[PDB]
Parts: C-alpha cells; sequence; structure tokens
C-alpha cells in the first residue's frame, strides 16, 4: 500500500493526500 | 511539489504536514 509504495518506489503529496482525515 | 521517498517515521512527518488539521490514518501492511 502507500506505507509501502513511499518506501520502495516512490509517491507523490498528491497520493499521501489520500489518507488525510 | 516534488515526489518522495519515504520510510518509516519520515513517513508520517509527511503526512502530518500534509493532512494538517484534517488528521490521518497510518495504515501499513501486515
Ligand atoms: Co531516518
Amino acid at each position: 500500500g502507500i506505507v509501502e509504495q513511499c518506501c520502495t518506489s516512490i509517491c507523490s503529496l498528491y497520493q499521501l493526500e489520500n489518507y488525510c482525515n | 511539489f516534488v515526489n518522495q521517498h519515504l520510510c518509516g517515521s519520515h513517513l508520517v512527518e509527511a503526512l502530518y504536514l500534509v493532512c494538517g488539521e484534517r488528521g490521518f490514518f497510518y495504515t501499513p501492511k501486515t
């Protein structure tokens, strides 16, 4: 998932925004 | 904004900055 992707690959702030409440 | 390579606690710092007041869920794989 996001956690893993940001660490093994890369991720954007826009992807991270999906985990906001 | 630039793309991110974020592991461990560095990810939840990023989540904190992105989301601010909104809060967030930190949901790693088991
Ligand atoms: Co470190």
